[PDB]
């Protein structure tokens, strides 16, 4: 039983006709101290699957070397390590979901929230949930924490049915998730104007996008709001 | 007396240990595996012995790669030497996992050294069947390594061992007379497929199959790797032809 110290907020992502996106932002705060700003939440496990953490940092970490390890293991008496025996998206959620329900278990939790995003090698696209209860879902768009309240229903209004994905392109499906991104930034108080963004398509493959910024942000009507009520000037 | 070959831990009269000089003999009896270390990284390639037809061509293969950036090959018990690979492998693990820095060529050395050694010390165990050559590149340059059942070992500049062991030994000492400036990481797969093809005729009589693996900073980016395709076939003509 523990409790989480420097955490990481929000893991968004979908899926569209060829692949899945997911984002996160770089900050690692500690309270309401904004205080790690350079923090990659997006861990990439081979080019085919890339892996969303939001929760404790520290656990983020310990996960990171088990994902790392996963690899190197893999590599282990296998000749087709980078062909037909590499890692699949649906091996590393397995094995972390295992590792998840198995710490819950033990009363000693990895404090996190987790999405695994990919390509399975017949092309398929893989995103799964789960997170320190073990509990695991799908769906054609998927958050963690303030994600699941406002990012969602943006996603969802891309994708709502599983018809929707291959009507969906990596333009409108990117685009979807960069403005998600933004209104995070003016309603999470623990989010960062900065994030990473990673695109696995059943063609280009792992694109990952990094220091990327929310733009075009609207606050000029800021001005004209004053007092709280009966204030006029 | 006599009897003191019965026992592993036991001292002949003379100081020996007879158990670990008989595994000795299952090693040498083994087939042949060498080791160049080149002038940024080392090479290792061994003897495949096609007992038949019947083996899947380039599918049963013996180098084995500890954590990402070391290589081994050995001669003698195969499946002592996957045991040994398997503690290594924990062994760096274990190592990476505490000084988060990848383990360095030496220390993994006297990993494997100090555990194979301790298999001299009880009477409750057998030593290992299998000499291993064994290194990669890390923090301050390439090491090669050789480990006897003994649990004895020292960095080379080529190792050999098993059935070919001598005419190996002998071309690889020929090298580093003809290099004493270096042979380069591409030259060494050659030289090695050579050193290989000439050792195969102390068991000429079966029919046989290559497999090299290097690890080089300019060529492989630190990283083991087995060398295939056409640099492959590159290297076993540039035997085949020094052959005749």
């Amino acid at each position: 039983t523990q409790q989480p110290i420097v955490t990481g907020t929000s893991v968004i992502s979908m899926k569209y006709d060829n692949g899945v996106i997911i984002a996160a932002d770089n900050l690692g705060s500690y309270g309401s101290l904004l205080r790690f700003n350079g923090v990659e939440r997006l861990i990439p496990v081979g080019d085919n699957t890339v892996v969303g953490i939001s929760g404790d940092i520290s656990d983020m970490q310990h996960i990171e070397r088990l994902l790392k390890d996963l690899v190197t293991e893999n590599a282990y008496d296998n000749p087709l390590a980078d062909a037909e025996e590499a890692l699949e998206p649906s091996y590393i959620f397995e094995y972390l979901a295992t590792v998840m329900y198995q710490r819950r278990s033990k009363m000693n939790p990895l404090w996190n929230a987790i999405i695994v995003a990919g390509v399975q090698s017949n092309g398929d696209q893989f995103l799964r949930y789960v997170n320190l209860l073990g509990v695991t879902y799908s769906s054609p768009t998927l958050a963690t924490g303030f994600g699941a309240h406002m990012a969602n229903p943006l996603l969802r209004k891309v994708v709502d049915r599983e018809s929707d994905i291959p009507k969906t392109t990596v333009q409108v499906a990117e685009e979807a998730i960069v403005n998600a991104m933004r209104v995070l930034y003016y309603r999470d108080a623990r989010s960062s104007r900065n994030f990473s963004l990673a695109i696995i398509d059943k063609n280009t493959g792992l694109t990952f996008k990094k220091n990327l910024q929310v733009e075009n942000m609207k606050w000029d009507f800021a001005k004209d709001i004053k007092g709280y009520g009966t204030q006029k000037i | 007396g006599t009897g003191y070959d019965l026992s592993n831990s036991v001292f002949s009269p003379d100081g020996r240990n007879f158990q670990v000089e008989y595994a000795v003999k299952a090693v040498e009896n083994g087939t042949t595996s060498i080791g160049i270390k080149c002038n940024d990284g080392v090479v290792f390639a061994v003897e495949k012995l096609i007992t038949s037809k019947l083996l899947v061509p380039q599918k049963n293969v013996k180098i084995q790669v500890v954590d990402r950036h070391i290589g081994c090959v050995y001669s003698g018990l195969i499946p002592d030497g996957r045991h040994l690979v398997n503690r290594g492998r924990e062994e760096a693990a274990s190592f990476k996992k505490l000084y988060k820095t990848p383990i360095p060529i030496p220390a993994f050395a006297d990993r494997l050294g100090q555990y194979v050694q301790a298999h001299t010390l009880y009477n409750s165990v057998r030593p290992f069947g299998v000499s291993t050559i064994f290194g990669g590149v890390d923090k301050n340059g390439a090491h090669l390594y050789m480990l006897e059942p003994s649990g004895s070992y020292w960095g080379y500049k080529g190792a050999a061992t098993g059935k070919g062991r001598q005419s190996a030994k002998a071309e690889l000492e020929k090298l580093v007379d003809h290099h004493p400036e270096g042979l380069s990481a591409r030259e060494a797969v050659k030289q090695a497929a050579k050193i290989i093809y000439l050792a195969h005729e102390d068991n000429k009589e079966k029919d046989f199959e290559l497999e090299i693996s290097w690890c080089s900073l300019s060529e492989t980016n630190g990283l083991h790797k087995f060398v295939k395709g056409d640099l492959l076939q590159e290297a076993i003509d540039f035997a085949q032809k020094e052959i005749n």
